[PDB]
Formats: structure tokens, C-alpha cells, sequence
């Protein structure tokens, strides 16, 4: 290969393929796996290169291999040629070849062969090394997705294999269980002791797998033990799995988090936060997925984090999505015993450069506001503070957030009303424009002079403002109307006649029930004298609930609540039996 | 014509820069790494035949490029230049570099520079196409090269 | 790369 | 020739060349449409684009339709979010062009745009809903088959509120259910598409499409309750009146000022009705009188 | 479980492609640039994104994007744990995980995806195994490879794969018998504008290089284990024994190996060996302001600090600045507003500074708060926790090993307000 035609390269590599010099062939190998891994189309040189699958030099061997891999479900007639010498190669005393072949043809998606893959993994049952049996059950799981029809003789085979007193084996085995069969708990009953037994003594990957497993049978055989009595068994389950909690992979420690938070009783559960908290001692990554598995647990058990509830302190260097976890993880664990801590932080929070958290920040003071009443004097007046702050962003959520504190606690605040009436000429954010106006609009008779001449004002500004904004405009308007018409009813004309022309139709629509509700006219029945007790009607405070309510049915640990999405191939958890099945059954 | 002509790799490092039109040291380096986002992110797949670059003076003038392995080719050239023509004469000025390199490669453009410029200058004059004939610029090349070896 | 190791 | 040959580079330049052409003499062009649809298939995008202009220059009253059956058939195997959305809109161009010049048969076009709202992950859904809103209203002639087809978006909604995006897929609900609201007459199961509207997912819906949601659904609820009221079935009505007041507490709960806020005032509505119902009082008359007032 | 990965540099562009279990379009990948673009920054790409028919989970590391692609539901620490190991791999075997790596050795890195991951379910993940399965590209080797035609793949499973001790490697030897501990310790602490200690927590690892023949079985004891608590323990370990005992019994593996890691109780105070003074006045709407920050040991146990880095990410008003060290290295970012401090090290006889004035941008408004620092420093011959090792025995084998330990205290993280 140099700088010339790719195709007489190509015929070049053919040569070196044909030829019987061995590094002219590894030549040609190295540069066609480069191809490979450069996502080159090398699929033409299928034909010369399939001829040396029969090599003697085992680096060949694996060269082909790879080849072989990458292009065999596209050149299935071509493929065919491969195949005695995997045959061959499966008959071959050395185990490490004997695996070898066996992972390779199965990994050759051509139906025709599919006969030849089934035997070959019974054989593979039979091998009697474990290393080849590691493999034959990643073979099993690789015919399944091949030929789904097999899966009762698969299943079988796996039923066979779960028998393997080997820790070498069983790991690979239970993950072909989840893979083939995940519903045949029968098979399973009788190997649980040793599951459990032996679960130490697996390859850290295989826990992890082992461990979901085990907490999606449990949920069948044992009843939820938050008189009740431990079920050996269940017993046994949770003593083994405690010392597995100081593993170094986290993944093992979120899967033995799992079954704690899904099965371990609540007053002994406690003990996995702190694992939890050393886990945001690691990778960034994995951070991020375990402040979510916090967050989701907070919700609910909010004492199992209390304890710690500094090292959940943001730091500067935080990605905005981490900064804004733990701000979640914050809110939930704030209560009146450190609340006081927890503001002043926030008022340092609201502060900083990151103005997408600080924004988010000053939602959460406005949330633990809700929660804890006996603060929202000096929470109010704190956010009242940062409408005095220069920057847009700020000033405009803020604005949002005193919204709902008033809905929440609707005393005589005027004063913050017409604070909001100056500062709506520089708001420009449309929605907290339209914030401010519903505040002047629902207590616009406690600030009767001004609310006319913002109406008016806003009247001239209607046809560039939001569409948002003018539907307030129209209620503001409408309020404005029923309560001062011998003042307002010109310009509320004026509107209603903005609002008729308007392309938005969902504003027209607005208009025209506005206008037939105030507006006296041929029909003005009950229902319009009912108008004002419409306009007027007290509304409901709001509730700001977190949104890890929602996640409650998803199993902790999953892809599914990191989605927060019913996930592809996601099993849902059963509900604890009333009563347990058979105990016998598990002997 | 041709503004200038530039041989840049993978990473946008240079391997060969010659300009036609003035530009200051500056203006040169930024168009080079102007060039470089403009062509080096295109696919293998995509039309050889860009629009210019803002810092040459305008973008009716026209990038054509031509790359393989880690390395760009890229002829800056005016709006009244055939595209097609010029892709035409990029080639044959890669075969130039093949007949007087035995193969050239970017070992030449990184210790053999200077004669590809020699080369380069006996393509183009001043921006103007110098020579079309291959067999000839090898020719006159090769005279270089032995007058050179005379004395 | 003995050096700089406490004795233990 | 140049066109067909392989050196894309050429190729755009022949269909450069080809527009040029176009521009003067199209009735000539027009020969080579099914060669410029041929032409998206390639990989260079640039060409592709400019194989859509070249189709837009040859659409007409004979051929439009056919030329968006390919367009579609394209569109549909197509890949790439932003390259799908172009060609979305450049379907929506070339069939809208001059008021939707070549479209005789809008019920074809409606059931496409229906089609066209399967695109999921557009970001140009709330330009889809535009169109229909559009069409609906301005083709008075078959409303009634776009209310059936809208009636049916609406019901495929705990599809399309899988992206509750801006400009997204939820932007069809907007204007399915405006029509759906103000076109309720040509409705067959009016209470059943209440029941599609009084569905709990529909809080998780973006809070212009909730606040729409609960204008139609007090316009629907009029259209029922005149139904009951005239036919006479005072407990059917007392049903769907309970059915309000069972369902707009939930709603006022709503996240979105203007949702909680319509909701609150319907709520209200709602209590008034009770009482006045309860004193045998026709009050769809009045009901009906709040949203009579607009057609167009 | 993984169907495909892609290798994608922080640039855009993709260098290694890999399938497992079938052939993925190249086009997912613009789902993580459209991540990627909306994000204000790499570190802040979503680990999880959901695309029409595919879940990417990726890890952002060195540079580089490491972008798997699963069509069903997989537990994501599975994932990120597994891909994390890759890189992991490749720093073992090419020293770190970089592009250039890749390129410079497709063919190998390739193979050793290969080995590394099955079908999309772990295969070889024990680092010594793999090292036999696949001997390391040593020069060396690749010579005797082009004189003899040796391979480097091998032909035999090595025979602790299956034995009870998969961690390790059988049968080897060493004519220097020694072992290396490091006990490294990592400050986490917050520290508020008054200098005041927010929170403050130690961490510890340690590590070791283990060069002993044949099968030592070692066992490591301390003088003061009361102070270890929510220790983690490498497999290896006989966790059994760590709670009858309080004894790390255990036979380790060859090489480069980590063996605990553990935290200091907040109960103790943790000692902070650095203060910091600072001012910085910043003057709404003015042309420049005022920049002053002193650095100084505390707490540091009669010890040198050294290796001393001040970072701070300055405001937008910011636009270049006058300042004059008094060691190190003073530079300043203008395109990113980064401040750089090369402090060095602290001589008690005259403690660092960096101080002067800061271009402001006339016109602009000042911030609300000053940036934070972040400050890097190490401690050699300390643990700050003052964690003490008591024995370190060995056993099975009759050689009398060097044996060596080092105690060292660096900054972890460790940031102060303003």
C-alpha cells in the first residue's frame, strides 16, 4: 500500500493474500484490519481473504477472524468456506483454540449454519473445560438472537449449565439466563443456595448481573419484611451479599444498593447511604448516574442521606447537570433543624458565574419555601432582594418564583406588586411580563390607581408582545373591566378589538369567551352575571413536588429511571406475594 | 487566478504554503487555519468544489481540494476559474510530483519542500497557470536538476 | 527506584 | 449525460446548469423529473438539495402528487434529524406554494400531512400544525374528514406526547384539537373524544397545548351539554357535568399560570352550572353562547 | 449486552470503529454532536442519551469520547464501569488512552477490543491475563517477532484463569524481590471567604508494585486501623480476615496494583496546610480593578508544600490583567478568562504572592461574586491522616524481599470561596 488507487491497492493486497510469503500476508491482514477499523469497505476483498482462514500462523488466525466478523452476514455464500475449519478447530485438543473456534462460528450470522451452531454448542455443554463452557453459554445467548425457535432446546442447555458447580461458569450462564429466558424461575429454585454461597466468589461482572437477577426472583419468593419473620433464605440472600458493599466496582455496589433498597428491611437498609456517598468519590460518570439513584432514594427516605448532607455540597468545578442533582438532592434533604445552613449556601449559590443553576437555585429556595413555612418571611425577602440585580435572567425568575409565594401566602403585599409594576417596563422576558401582570390583575383592587395606566401602557405594547402576555393582557383586562368599566371599558374595547384580528386563534378563541362573558349583550343570562365570581374565584396554591415521584415504579439502579423512560427490554418488578410460594421448591 | 495554494494535513499542520496574492504573515496563517475548518471537516463524500473563504478577500473565490490519507490539497482560486479545469490540473500536477519524486510523499513535502516549490513553480507562474503539458514540466524540471548536478 | 521508600 | 455520470461534483454543476434552464424553459425540464428524483439518492447533499429546488420548479397540477408520493417515499427511508427537516419543509414549500396551487384533492393532502406527523423528532411539527390549521379552515368541504383525522391524532396522543419538545410532535395536538373543538358537529363520539381530552397524561403535555386542551374541552362540553339539554337527558347531563367537576381539579394543579388559571375559572364556570342544572336550568344555551361568537 | 462503540475525539471526528454484535450507522453518532453542540462543555455532555432506536452511554476522558451503542436495557454502571476499564487497558498497554495511541496502533488496540469484550458481555478483563493473552508492544518484542516470527498473541490460557487466584499470573519469577507501597492521601475540603472550614474529608488509596516471586502471601497491618473507615478492598483481599482480624491478608497480583482505598472520619478535624488571603476589587462599569492573593502554609506539619498551582476562571468583564509574582509563573487566558498562578513551592522565610491590577472591561458591570480557587499541592514523607503502617509480612515464599512504603499528602479537591 502508498499513495496510489485504492482499487490496485486492493488487487496488490490479493497478491499478498494469494502469495505464500506469511508477512506478506500479515501485511495485507494489518492493512485490511486498519481498513476495518477505519470503517472502509473491504467487503471485495471477502473472496481472497476467506482462503486463509486455513493458516497455520495463529496471528493470521486471529486477523482472519476479525474479517470474518465484519463481513460474513453480508457475504453469506463466501462464508460458507470457513466453516470446516471451525469444525476442525472445535475437535482440536487445546481448549483455548477449541473456545476460540467456537466464539467465531458462532459469531457468523448466516442462517445456513444454524443446524451446525445448535450442535456445536450441545458439544460445548460437554466439553468439560470451564473456559470453553464460559463461551458456550455466550454461544447459547448468540443462537437465541439468531434463531429465536431454538430457545426451548437453548433453554435446555442453559438448565444443564446452571448445574456447574464452577465460579468460572455460572456468571456467564446467568447472564444467558436474562438473555434467553428470563422468565423460567424454575430453573432456578434449586441453584439459589449455591448462587448465594458462591456470589463472592464471582468475576466482579458476573455479580453484577447475578445480583439483578436475584432481586427480581426475590420479589416472588419472599414478602416484604418491612410477627415478621426472616426466612432463612432470605436470610441468606442479604448476609452474603453485605461484605460485597466495599467492592471497588461500582456497578456491584449500586447492584447490591438495588437489592437493599428493593428487599433489605428499611431499618437495615440505612447502611448502604454511606456506600452511596463514597461512590461520589469516583469518576464523574458515575457520579452522575449515582446522584440520580440518590435523588430517587431522598425522595422517600430522606434520613438515609441526612448525615451527610454537606458532602452534597456544589462545587464550582461541577458540570451544570451535576450542580443541578445536587441542588435536587439539597432540596429534599432540607428540613427546619438546617435549613438556615442550607440558605445561606443557597444565597451563595444564587451568586454564581453559572447562571443556568443560579436560575435553578432560586427555584429550590422558592420549593423548600413551600416546604417549610416558617422561613418564606425572610425567603420572600431575600428573592424580593434579587429583583434589584441587574442581570435579566435573574431578576425574570425570581419574579416567577415570588409568583407562586404568593399564591401560596396571598397577604397584603401590595408593595411588591407595585415594586413589579416599575419593574415590568424593563422586564423582557415574556414570561415573567406576564407574571407581573396576573399579579396586578389578582390584586388589582389593592392597587386600583396603577393597574389602569399599566393597562393602557401594555394596550399600545399588545401587538409586539407575546402571545403569552396577551392573553394576560386580556384577563387583566377583563378583571379591569368588571370592577372599573366607567374607567376601562375604551381600552378594553380596544383589546377585545387587537384580540378579534389576532392570527393566534387560541387568543381569539380567549376573545371572544371574554368578550361574550363581560361584555353585556343580547343574551347577558346567569352565567354572565356570574362573571365577576369567575374572574374573581380564589384560586388553589401549587404544589412543587419533585419529579422523582414519577420514578417510583421503575427499579432503582435501571437504564429505565435513568431515562425515566419504560426502556427496551426493561422487566418491570413484581409486587410482594401475599403470601410466599413453596418453600420446598428452593430446597 | 490562483491566490494561493496550500498542503496541510490531518491536523492542520502545514506542508505547503505559497500565496499569490498578498496577505500579511497573519492573514496567511488565519486563512490556512480558515481553509483548514472549511476542508478538513468536509466528508470524503463531499463536492471538491467549496466557495472561498472570507479572509481571502471574498467567498466568490473558490476552495478546490483534493485529499487522501491525512493530507489536503487545497487551490485557492477566483470566481472566473473553471472548478472542473483547475480539479483537472490538481491531478496532473500530483503526477508532475509522482514523475520527479518516483512516487512523491509526505516525506518530500516535510525535507523536499523547496523542490516542490521548483515543481510547483514551473505549474503556475504568479498565480497563472504556467504549464499544462506534464511531459514538458518534467522536462524543464529534470534541465533544473541537471544544470544543478553540472555546476 | 529503592530510594525514596521508608524501610518496611 | 452529466448528471448521469458518477463524479458528483459535475453532477451538481449539470443541475445547476439544469436550473438555469428550468428558469426559462421548464416545460422542457419537466422531462427529466423522474432522473432528478433518482438524484436524492446519492450522498452529497448539496446535490440533493438542489435536485428538491429543481422539483420544486417542476411541480405542477400534473405531476405534484406523484412527485410527493416520492418525496415522501424519500423522506421516509431518509436519515438525518436536519435533513428529514428540510425535507419537510421542502415538501410543505413545494406543495403550499401560491396557496397551495396544485392540491385539488385536499382530503389526499390532509391524510399526507397526517402522514408528515408520523415524522418523529421534527422540529418543524408546529409548522405541520400550522398547515393543518390552515387547510381545515380554510377547506370548509372537508372538515368533517379532518375532524375524523384529528379525532384520531388526538387519540394517538399518548403517542405524540412522548416529545412534549417546542415546534415538536406535540404541536400537532394544538391544532387537532382546535379543530376538533370548533368542528365538535362533526363529531360521532363526542364523548368519547372528552374522555380522550380528560385523559391523565394529558398533564404531562406542554402547557400551551394543556391551556388549548382546556379551551376546546369547555367547547366540546357545550356541544355535549346542548346535545343532552336538547335531546332532554338531564341526568346524562348531570353526568357530564359531574365528569367536570371530576376532572378540572386536576388540572387546575397544572404548572403552567394560564392552564391552572383557565382551569380555575372553568372550575368555577363548572359550579355555577351544578347549581343551575340542579335547579333545572337549560344552561348550554348560555354555554354555547361563549363560543358561538367565532368561526373564522 | 453493547452492540457497537465508537471512538470519538472531543474534535467531532470519529477514529475507532468497532461491532459486535452488528453493524451500527455511523449516523448515531450525530445525536451525541447535537448533545455535544448544546452543551456549554464537554464535561457536561449527558452520560445517557436516548435516540430513536439506540441508548448511547458515554464516558469523557482525556480528550476523548467513548460512545457505546446498546439497544436494550443495561444497567448503566455495567456500562460505564466496563468502558471505563477499556481506557483503563489502554493506558496499561500504551501508557494512556490518547488518539495518537489509537492510530499509531490500530491493529493491536483493535485485537484487544476484541479480547476484551465478547458478544457485548466482558471477556478478558483481568489485566494479567490479558497480558499474556496478548503480550504488550515492546519493542523489543516486535523485533524478535520480525526475526523469529514470533506472535503476540498466545497460544496456552494462562493457567491462572483457572485457578483459584485469577488476579494473577503463575509461575513467575523475579531475581529483585521487592515490593512498593504508596499510601496516598487527597484533601477534599471547602473552604469559605473568611477562611473558614466548610467541609473537609480525607481521602486515601494505596497502591503498590508488586515484584515478588512465586506466590507470597502478604499481609498488611497498621499501627493506628481505627482511623480506616468505609475502606473499599480489591477482591484479592480476604475480607474475612480484615474483620476478625483487621488484617489485609491476601496473595496480590504482578505489577502495577491497587490495593485499598479508604476515608478519614469527619470526627477528626482535618488539617488544612494552606491558608489563602485575597482581594479583588472590582469597580462596576470600570476600566480595571485590583488583584491580590497570598499563599501560606497552616496546618503542614513541619513538612514542605510544594508543587503549588492556583487556578481560577475569571468573570467575562475580565479582559486581561498586571499581574507581578513573586515565584513561579504568572500567565492569563483572555479567550477563556483563565488565571494560571504557577506557584511552586513555600519557603517560610518569604511566603508567595501574586499581586496588581486587573483590565476590566470599561463598561461592563462587576460580578457578583469573586471566582473560586481551585489550589493544587503536595506533601512528600506525609499522611495527613496520620495513618501508620504496623507490619508487612509475607508468606510461602523463602526470599527476604525488598521492602519499601512512601506516605504522600496531595491536594484533593480542594477549593476556596471569595
Amino acid at each position: 500500500g502508498l499513495f496510489s488507487s485504492d482499487l490496485k491497492k486492493n488487487e496488490d493486497l490479493k497478491q499478498m493474500l494469494e502469495s505464500n510469503k506469511d508477512s506478506a500476508k500479515l501485511d495485507a491482514m494489518k492493512r485490511i484490519v486498519g481498513m476495518i477499523a477505519k470503517g472502509k469497505n473491504a467487503s471485495e476483498l471477502f473472496p481472497a481473504v476467506v482462503k486463509n482462514v486455513a493458516s497455520k500462523n495463529i496471528e493470521i488466525k486471529k486477523l482472519v477472524y476479525v474479517y470474518l466478523v465484519r463481513y460474513a452476514e453480508e457475504q453469506q455464500d463466501l462464508a460458507l468456506l470457513s466453516i470446516s475449519t471451525f469444525q476442525r478447530a472445535l475437535k482440536d485438543p487445546n481448549q483455548l483454540i477449541r473456545a476460540s473456534a467456537l466464539r467465531v462460528l458462532s459469531s457468523i450470522r448466516v442462517p445456513i449454519i444454524v443446524p451446525i451452531m445448535m450442535l456445536a454448542i450441545k458439544e460445548a455443554s460437554a466439553d468439560l473445560s470451564p473456559y470453553v463452557r464460559k463461551n458456550a453459554a455466550h454461544a447459547i445467548q448468540k443462537l437465541y438472537s439468531l434463531d429465536p425457535e431454538q430457545k426451548e432446546m437453548l433453554i435446555e442447555v442453559i438448565e444443564k449449565l446452571l448445574k456447574d458447580k464452577s465460579t468460572l461458569v455460572a456468571g456467564s450462564v446467568v447472564m444467558a439466563f436474562e438473555e434467553v429466558c428470563p422468565d423460567r424461575i424454575d430453573l432456578i429454585h434449586k441453584n439459589y443456595r449455591k448462587l448465594c454461597n458462591l456470589l463472592v466468589d464471582v468475576e466482579e461482572w458476573g455479580q453484577v448481573v447475578i445480583i439483578h437477577m436475584l432481586t427480581r426472583y426475590a420479589r416472588t419468593q419472599f414478602v416484604s419484611p418491612w410477627p415478621y419473620t426472616m426466612d432463612p433464605d432470605h436470610r441468606l440472600l442479604i448476609r452474603n451479599t453485605k461484605p460485597l458493599l466495599q467492592s471497588r466496582n461500582a456497578a456491584v455496589v449500586m447492584a447490591v444498593a438495588q437489592l437493599y433498597w428493593h428487599i433489605s428491611p428499611k431499618s437495615e437498609a440505612g447502611i448502604i447511604s454511606k456506600s452511596l456517598v463514597r461512590l461520589l468519590r469516583s469518576n464523574r460518570e458515575v457520579q452522575y448516574i449515582v446522584l440520580q439513584n440518590i435523588a430517587t432514594m431522598s425522595i422517600q427516605r430522606k434520613g438515609m442521606f441526612e448525615p451527610y448532607l454537606k458532602s452534597f455540597y456544589v462545587r464550582s468545578t461541577d458540570p451544570t447537570m451535576i450542580k443541578t442533582l445536587k441542588l435536587e438532592i439539597l432540596t429534599n434533604l432540607a428540613n427546619e433543624a438546617n435549613i438556615s445552613t442550607l440558605l445561606r449556601e443557597f444565597q451563595t449559590y444564587v451568586k454564581s458565574q453559572d447562571k443556568q443553576f443560579a436560575a435553578a437555585t432560586i427555584q429550590t429556595i422558592g420549593r423548600c419555601a413551600t416546604n417549610i413555612l416558617e422561613v418564606t418571611d425572610t425567603c420572600l425577602n431575600g428573592l424580593v432582594c434579587l429583583l434589584s440585580n441587574r442581570d435579566e435572567i435573574v431578576v425574570a425568575e425570581s419574579v416567577v418564583v415570588i409568583k407562586k409565594l404568593l399564591q401560596m401566602q396571598p397577604a397584603q403585599h401590595g408593595e411588591i406588586i407595585k415594586h413589579m409594576a416599575k419593574l415590568l417596563d424593563s422586564i423582557t422576558v415574556p414570561v415573567a411580563r406576564a407574571s407581573i401582570l396576573w399579579l396586578i390583575g389578582e390584586n388589582c383592587e389593592r392597587v386600583p390607581k396603577i393597574a389602569p395606566d399599566v393597562l393602557r401602557k401594555m394596550a399600545k405594547s399588545f401587538t409586539s408582545e407575546d402571545d403569552l402576555v396577551k392573553l394576560q393582557i386580556l384577563n387583566l383586562g377583563a378583571k379591569l373591566y368588571l370592577t372599573n368599566s366607567k374607567q376601562t371599558k375604551l381600552l378594553t374595547q380596544y383589546i377585545l378589538n387587537l384580540g378579534k384580528y389576532d392570527q393566534n386563534y387560541d387568543i381569539r378563541d380567549r376573545t371572544r369567551f371574554i368578550r361574550q362573558l363581560i361584555v353585556p349583550n343580547v343574551k347577558s343570562g346567569a352565567l354572565s352575571k356570574y362573571a365577576k365570581k369567575i374572574f374573581l374565584a380564589q384560586k388553589p396554591a401549587p404544589l412543587l413536588e419533585s419529579p422523582f415521584k414519577d420514578r417510583d415504579h421503575f427499579q432503582l439502579g435501571t437504564l429505565s429511571h435513568t431515562l425515566n423512560i419504560k426502556a427496551t427490554g426493561y422487566l418491570e418488578l413484581s409486587n410482594w406475594p401475599e403470601v410466599a410460594p413453596d418453600p420446598s421448591v428452593r430446597n | 487566478m490562483i491566490k494561493a495554494i496550500l498542503i496541510f494535513n490531518n491536523h492542520g499542520k502545514p506542508r505547503l504554503s505559497k500565496f499569490y496574492q498578498p496577505y500579511s504573515e497573519d492573514t496567511q496563517q488565519q486563512i490556512i487555519r480558515e481553509t483548514f475548518h472549511l476542508v478538513s471537516k468536509r466528508d470524503e463524500n463531499v463536492c471538491n468544489f467549496l466557495e472561498g473563504g472570507l479572509l481571502i478577500g471574498g467567498s466568490d473565490n473558490k476552495l478546490i481540494y483534493r485529499h487522501y490519507a491525512t493530507l489536503y490539497f487545497v487551490f485557492c482560486v477566483d470566481s472566473s476559474e473553471s472548478e472542473l479545469g483547475i480539479l483537472d490540473l490538481i491531478q496532473v500536477f500530483v503526477e508532475t510530483l509522482d514523475k520527479c519524486f518516483e512516487n512523491v510523499c509526505e516525506l518530500d513535502l516535510i525535507f523536499h519542500v523547496d523542490k516542490v516549490h521548483n515543481i510547483l513553480a514551473e505549474m503556475v507562474m504568479g498565480g497563472m497557470v504556467l504549464e499544462t503539458n506534464m511531459n514538458e514540466i518534467v522536462t524543464q524540471i529534470d534541465a533544473q536538476n541537471k544544470l544543478e548536478k553540472s555546476e | 527506584s529503592h530510594a525514596g521508600y521508608q524501610t518496611i | 449525460i452529466l448528471i448521469e455520470d458518477s463524479d458528483q461534483n459535475l453532477k451538481y454543476l449539470g443541475l445547476l446548469a439544469m436550473s438555469k434552464i428550468l428558469k426559462t424553459h421548464p416545460k422542457s425540464v419537466q422531462s427529466h423529473k423522474d432522473l432528478i428524483l433518482q438524484c436524492l439518492d446519492d450522498k452529497d447533499e448539496s446535490i440533493r438539495l438542489r435536485a428538491l429546488d429543481l422539483l420544486y420548479g417542476m411541480v405542477s397540477k400534473k405531476n405534484l402528487m406523484e412527485i410527493v408520493k416520492k418525496l415522501m417515499t424519500h423522506v421516509d427511508k431518509a436519515e438525518g434529524t436536519t435533513y428529514r427537516d428540510e425535507l419537510l419543509t421542502k415538501i410543505i414549500d413545494i406543495c403550499s406554494q401560491s396557496n397551495y396551487q396544485y392540491i385539488t384533492n385536499f382530503e389526499w393532502y390532509i391524510s399526507i400531512l397526517v402522514e408528515l406527523t408520523r415524522l418523529e423528532g421534527t422540529r418543524h411539527g408546529h409548522l405541520i400544525a400550522a398547515q393543518m390549521l390552515d387547510v381545515a379552515i380554510r377547506v370548509k368541504a372537508i372538515r368533517k374528514f379532518a375532524v375524523s383525522q384529528m379525532s384520531a391524532l388526538l387519540d394517538s396522543a399518548h403517542l405524540l406526547a412522548s416529545s412534549t419538545q417546542r415546534n415538536g410532535i406535540c404541536e400537532v395536538l394544538y391544532a387537532a384539537a382546535w379543530i376538533c373543538g370548533e368542528f365538535s358537529e362533526h363529531l360521532q363520539e363526542p364523548h368519547h373524544t372528552l374522555e380522550a381530552m380528560l385523559r391523565p397524561r394529558v398533564t404531562t403535555l406542554p402547557g400551551h397545548i394543556q391551556a388549548v386542551y382546556v379551551q376546546n374541552v369547555v367547547k366540546l362540553y357545550a356541544s355535549i351539554l346542548q346535545q343532552k339539554e336538547q335531546a332532554g337527558e338531564a341526568e346524562g347531563a348531570q353526568a357530564v357535568t359531574q365528569l367536570m367537576v371530576d376532572r378540572l381539579p386536576q388540572f387546575v394543579q397544572s404548572a403552567d399560570l394560564e392552564v391552572q388559571e383557565r382551569a380555575s375559572c372553568i372550575l368555577q364556570l363548572v359550579k355555577h352550572i351544578q347549581k343551575l342544572q340542579a335547579k333545572d336550568v337549560p344552561v348550554a344555551e348560555e354555554v354555547s353562547a361563549l363560543f358561538a361568537g367565532e368561526l373564522n | 449486552m453493547i452492540h457497537s462503540l465508537f471512538l470519538i475525539n472531543c474534535s467531532g471526528d470519529i477514529f475507532l470503529e468497532k461491532h459486535w454484535k452488528s453493524v451500527v450507522s455511523q449516523s448515531v453518532c450525530d445525536y451525541f454532536f447535537e448533545a455535544q453542540e448544546k452543551a456549554a462543555d464537554v464535561e457536561n455532555v449527558p452520560p445517557v442519551i436516548s435516540t430513536p432506536h439506540h441508548y448511547l452511554i458515554s464516558i469523557y476522558r482525556d480528550k476523548l469520547f467513548f460512545v457505546s451503542v446498546i439497544q436494550t436495557e443495561v444497567p448503566p454502571l455495567f456500562v460505564i464501569e466496563f468502558l471505563h476499564r477499556v481506557a483503563d487497558t489502554f493506558q496499561d498497554y500504551f501508557g494512556e488512552c490518547s488518539e495518537a495511541a489509537i492510530k499509531d496502533n490500530v491493529v493491536i488496540v483493535y485485537e484487544l477490543l476484541e479480547e476484551m469484550l465478547d458478544n457485548g458481555f466482558p471477556l478478558a478483563t483481568e489485566s494479567n491475563i490479558l497480558k499474556e493473552l496478548i503480550k504488550p508492544p515492546t519493542i523489543l518484542r516486535s523485533v524478535v517477532n520480525s526475526i523469529t516470527g514470533s506472535s503476540n498473541v498466545g497460544d496456552t490460557l494462562p493457567t491462572g484463569q483457572l485457578s483459584n487466584i485469577p488476579w494473577r499470573r503463575a509461575g513467575v519469577k523475579y531475581t529483585n524481590n521487592e515490593a512498593y507501597f504508596d499510601v496516598v492521601e487527597e484533601i477534599d475540603a471547602i473552604i469559605d471567604k473568611s477562611g473558614s472550614t466548610v467541609f473537609a474529608e480525607i481521602q486515601g488509596v494505596i497502591d503498590a508494585c508488586i515484584k515478588l516471586s512465586g506466590m507470597p502471601d502478604l499481609s498488611l497491618s497498621f499501627m493506628n486501623p481505627r482511623l480506616l473507615d468505609d475502606v473499599s478492598f480489591h477482591p484479592c483481599i480476604r475480607f474475612k480476615r480484615w474483620e476478625s482480624e483487621r488484617v489485609l491478608s491476601f496473595i496480590p497480583p504482578d505489577g502495577n496494583f491497587r490495593l485499598i482505598s479508604y476515608r478519614v472520619s469527619s470526627q477528626n478535624l482535618v488539617a488544612i496546610p494552606v491558608y489563602v488571603k485575597h482581594s479583588i476589587s472590582f469597580k462596576e462599569n470600570s476600566s480595571c480593578g485590583r488583584f491580590d492573593i497570598t499563599i501560606g502554609p497552616k496546618q503542614n506539619m513541619g513538612k514542605t508544600i510544594e508543587g503549588i498551582t492556583v487556578t481560577v476562571h475569571m468573570p467575562k468583564v475580565v479582559l486581561n490583567m498586571n499581574l507581578t509574582p513573586t515565584q513561579g509563573s504568572y500567565t492569563f487566558d483572555p479567550v477563556t478568562k483563565v488565571l494560571t498562578w504557577d506557584v511552586g513551592k513555600i519557603t517560610p522565610q518569604k511566603l508567595p504572592s501574586l499581586k496588581g491590577l486587573v483590565n476590566l472591561q470599561s463598561g461592563a458591570p462587576k460580578p457578583e461574586e469573586n471566582p473560586s480557587l481551585n489550589i493544587q499541592f503536595k506533601i512528600q514523607q506525609l499522611a495527613i491522616s496520620g495513618l501508620k503502617v504496623n507490619r508487612l509480612d509475607m508468606y510461602g515464599e523463602k526470599y527476604k524481599p525488598f521492602k519499601g512504603v512512601k506516605y504522600v499528602t496531595k491536594a484533593g479537591k480542594f477549593q476556596v470561596r471569595t
